[PDB]
């Protein structure tokens, strides 16, 4: 909604204010937005350019670093268990509770696709909630739910002549 | 008042055949004023039979520089294009149609004769060539007209045109500038030897007071017809088929450009354009429509 | 003709005949008899050249015939018409009804 | 329509309360009728209205306004209806439906008619459009009723802004088209002005 307009602020001020190395609450924000918006790759490379002052003294920067090893890995329930985990409140607390929504809804618009057929237990791990939440959150939506094997069953999810008479202008010259 | 052609002057034609301005100069006919009813039915019997060429006969009269035709018809002939004077089959036909048609009102003499062209622009061919220079020999103010009636839907405007032959001995002056139509290779030989001994006629078309009255009256509820038009299933069979053309012309310039008339790149981009500006334009007048009839809400 | 006719467009049929003046009158009626010795369903237009109508003078009719006071008589049933479509004859109505007389310089082409 | 209301409006006029009360249940009961602008909106019958003759009122209202719906909703405030009349107002009620939705779907036509099956959902959509109702086809697999053309049933001076303002729309839409158009004639003339300037430019290059 507004993360993006922010996002777009400590990029800037990581070139912009210092003489190399910017603030520590700023590489806090930097890694976790990249993790918001599924930037795996530029989240790995934000860690390896810190210096080893700013990560030993900051030991919470860790705590989100650990996020994106789950995010590579794709261990989605290892996701939502390093997210609720350490508190950062003020600077990285409001985007961990965006980041786990994302992560939610990146993981059922994949279910819903990939899978046909799937055990409730995994679908329940898989976007993080417990097995009830699970079934319950599902039957709302009207998919199809088994009872005995446990087996959820996802439903799959002038303008216009202004751009011809251009098109025509410009083959006719 | 706009009825001064539909007049028909018959003691004033037999003076100009006797007199002879066509004699004198090779080149003396230039203009050629077609009629409302002329135009229609040759375009409605060029479409008729469609995919083929059939010829019928043109009746008119002559006045300056202008052979004007006033009225046409049918001749029911086979193999237009493929025979030399293909004429010579209904030779009952032309002379028993204007003996009957004299009795009822059409007095006018022969003028010409007309054949259609469905997707290969409007020329006359080395068979149609022949054909002219031999009408011009003996039966004389004889004027070849040509229509292409599948271009004519496609480029949306009248694809017409109006042809008199030189004689063989005689060759034409310089001042010829001629435009550039589409011209498949299957007929580009055809066309490309026997292209320069003809010359063409300046075009016009007039329309009586009744005619006028009578079509701004019709336009009262031909609107309808306009805005329900669609030119892409009705001429499906030019457009598809010009792309093989297109193919072949391409084919060549890439080859040309290698190892091995005049740059062939140069036409087939102006096929390309020529062809598909028409499928736009078509596209133009759908989405016209959908803005028009589909976007009210209920 | 109805020979001639036959050759020229083999697939046509014979329909009917016109005439231009008024409305329908006895001196049609007359002739629509003629009409009917040659076909058993024989359409009639009807033409006013110098019409008063701001619409066309245009109209068909048909043959109808019904009792008029111990009387079997013919009639004229008048119907409407449709106008026609062809793409190809569209644009020869689009092209004498409005006629480029020096209308067009710039090709502009749309 | 057009002969059953010369007919049946020459005895409209001069008819008392009782003869009303009779003629209101031939009009209905006719196929061919199926307007009701002028029979309902007469000075003879609005006497009728919350009067001794208030049942044959309320009846000739749900024939030039509501549906079969609402005849279900007043089975006792109105008179009984026999078959003949229950399906002319099957008829009427698919139509103002159909004005509205274009696309039908079947199932549609089982609940705002109450009927049973599609063999009867279709006999009568069949003399709906076999009384110049409607026009159309269906879609069998597809459980579908497309509607070409249906006649408009109400005349509604209730409701005459909202046949106003569809029209509005249109001739807002007219012009929408109308300019759209003119602007971009006026500029693929101007890109033809663009290039044909331009050109005379690079061939004066060549003078040097
Ligand atoms: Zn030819």
């Amino acid at each position: 909604f507004s993360f993006k307009k922010l996002l777009d602020q400590c990029e800037n001020q990581e070139l912009e204010a210092p003489g190399g190395i910017a603030t520590p609450p700023v590489y806090g924000q930097l890694l976790a937005l990249y993790l918001l918006h599924n930037d795996m790759n530029n989240a790995r490379y934000l860690w390896k350019r810190i210096p080893p002052a700013i990560k030993s003294a900051n030991s919470e920067l860790g705590g989100i670093w650990s996020v994106g090893q789950r995010i590579w890995q794709r261990d989605f329930p290892g996701i939502y268990t390093t997210i609720n985990a350490h508190q950062w409140s003020e600077t990285v607390q409001p985007i961990m509770e965006a980041l786990r929504d994302a992560t939610r809804r990146r993981a059922f618009a994949l279910v819903s696709q990939a899978y046909t057929s799937i055990i409730a237990d995994d679908f329940a791990a898989f976007v993080g909630l417990p097995v009830e939440e699970a079934v319950k959150g599902i039957l709302e939506q009207g998919w199809q739910a088994d009872s005995t094997t446990r087996m959820v069953l996802p439903r799959k999810p002038e303008q216009q002549l202004a751009r011809l008479t251009d098109y025509v202008a410009f083959l006719e010259n | 008042s706009i009825d001064e052609i539909y007049k028909y002057d018959k003691k004033q034609q037999q003076e100009i055949l006797a007199a002879k301005p066509w004699t004198k100069d090779h080149h003396y006919f230039k203009y050629c004023k077609i009629s409302a009813l002329a135009l229609l039915k040759m375009v409605m019997h060029a479409r008729s039979g469609g995919n083929l060429e059939v010829m019928g006969l043109m009746l008119g009269k002559v006045d300056g520089e202008t052979m004007i035709i006033m009225d046409s018809f049918a001749l029911p002939v086979e193999g237009t294009e493929t025979r030399v004077n293909a004429q010579a089959a209904a030779y009952e036909y032309m002379a028993a149609y204007i003996e009957n048609a004299k009795q009822v009102g059409r007095l006018e003499n022969a003028i010409g004769w007309y054949h259609s062209h469905p997707g290969y622009g409007c020329w006359l061919s080395g068979i149609d060539v022949s054909t002219q220079m031999l009408n011009q020999q003996f039966q004389e103010p004889f004027v070849a007209v040509v229509i292409d009636p599948t271009r004519t839907i496609s480029a949306g405007k009248v694809n017409l045109g109006a042809f008199r032959t030189y004689p063989k001995g005689y060759k034409p002056p310089d001042e010829g500038p001629s435009e550039y139509q589409t011209i498949p290779l299957n007929k580009i030989e055809d066309f490309g030897v026997h292209c320069k001994q003809y010359y063409a006629l300046e075009v016009s078309y007039f329309k009586s007071s009744l005619d006028r009255k009578l079509l701004e009256l019709l336009w009262n509820k031909y609107w309808v017809n306009t805005l329900s038009s669609s030119s892409l299933l009705t001429n499906a069979d030019y457009t598809t088929g010009q792309v093989f053309d297109l193919s072949e012309k391409l084919e060549q310039s890439e080859a040309q450009l290698g190892r091995g008339s005049e740059d062939k790149l140069a036409k087939a981009t102006r096929d390309s354009c020529k062809t598909t500006i028409e499928a736009i334009h078509g596209l133009m007048s759908q989405v016209i429509k959908d803005k028009l009839f589909n976007q009210i809400n209920i | 003709k109805e020979e001639q006719f036959k050759q020229v467009f083999k697939e046509l049929e014979f329909l009917g005949w016109y005439t231009t003046g008024g409305p329908p009158d006895p001196s049609d009626i007359h002739v629509h008899k003629q009409v009917c010795e040659i076909i058993e369903s024989p359409l009639f237009l009807k033409l006013n050249p110098m019409t008063k109508h701001t619409d066309l003078p245009v109209s068909v009719f048909e043959s109808v015939i019904d009792i008029i006071n111990g009387e079997a008589t013919m009639l004229f049933a008048e119907l409407t018409y449709t106008l026609a479509t062809e793409e190809a004859e569209r644009i020869g109505v689009d092209h004498v009804a409005r006629m480029t007389a020096t209308g067009s310089g710039e090709n502009s082409t749309v | 329509t057009g002969q059953n209301q010369e007919q049946f409006l020459l005895l409209a006029k001069s008819a008392k309360g009782a003869a009303l009360a009779t003629l209101i249940h031939q009009v209905l009961e006719a196929p061919g009728v199926y307007v009701f602008g002028e029979l309902l909106d007469m000075p003879n019958v609005r006497e009728l209205a919350e009067s001794d003759f208030a049942s044959t009122f309320r009846l000739l209202t749900v024939f030039a306004y509501g549906t079969y719906a609402d005849y279900l909703a007043e089975a006792r405030n109105l008179p009984p209806l026999t078959e003949a009349q229950k399906n002319k107002l099957r008829h009427l009620s698919v139509v103002t439906l159909a004005a509205k939705v274009k696309c039908i779907p079947y199932a549609v036509l089982l609940e705002a008619l109450a009927l049973r099956n599609v063999r009867q959902l279709e006999d009568l959509v069949i003399e709906a459009v076999y009384a110049d109702v409607l026009r159309g086809s269906l879609d069998q697999r597809n459980q579908r009723l497309e509607v070409d053309y249906s006649i408009g049933r109400d005349i509604q001076r209730q409701d005459l802004s909202a046949i106003a303002r569809t029209l509005q729309e249109w001739c807002v839409g007219c012009e929408v088209v109308l300019s759209g158009i003119e602007e971009q004639v006026s500029r693929a003339n101007q890109h033809k002005e663009q290039q044909l300037g331009l050109k005379q430019q690079i061939e004066s290059e060549v003078a040097n």
